[PDB]
């Protein structure tokens, strides 16, 4: 399961998901 | 009217210190993350 979800980064394998990050931008000052 | 507003303004240090608090206030306020503030049950927002 680590080698999996460190694949899965860059059946009893398993496969996880990922969420989304924290991109965005701002002015504010 | 700039001239005006730097009269009014005129060299006291306490009026500078009010008016730069009362800008920053302001320029908080228009202009945010988003884009069309929702602010009821029907919102009308600008983005240009």
């Amino acid at each position: 399961g680590l080698r999996a979800w460190t694949q899965v980064l860059l059946k009893p394998g398993g496969e996880p998901k990922i969420k989304n990050v924290v991109h965005e931008l701002r002015i504010t000052n | 009217q700039a001239e005006n507003i730097y009269n009014r303004l005129g060299e006291d240090l306490n009026k500078w210190q009010a008016l730069l608090v009362q800008i920053r206030k302001a320029r908080g306020t228009f202009d945010n993350a988003e884009t069309k503030k929702e602010f009821g049950p029907v919102v009308i927002d600008y983005g240009k």
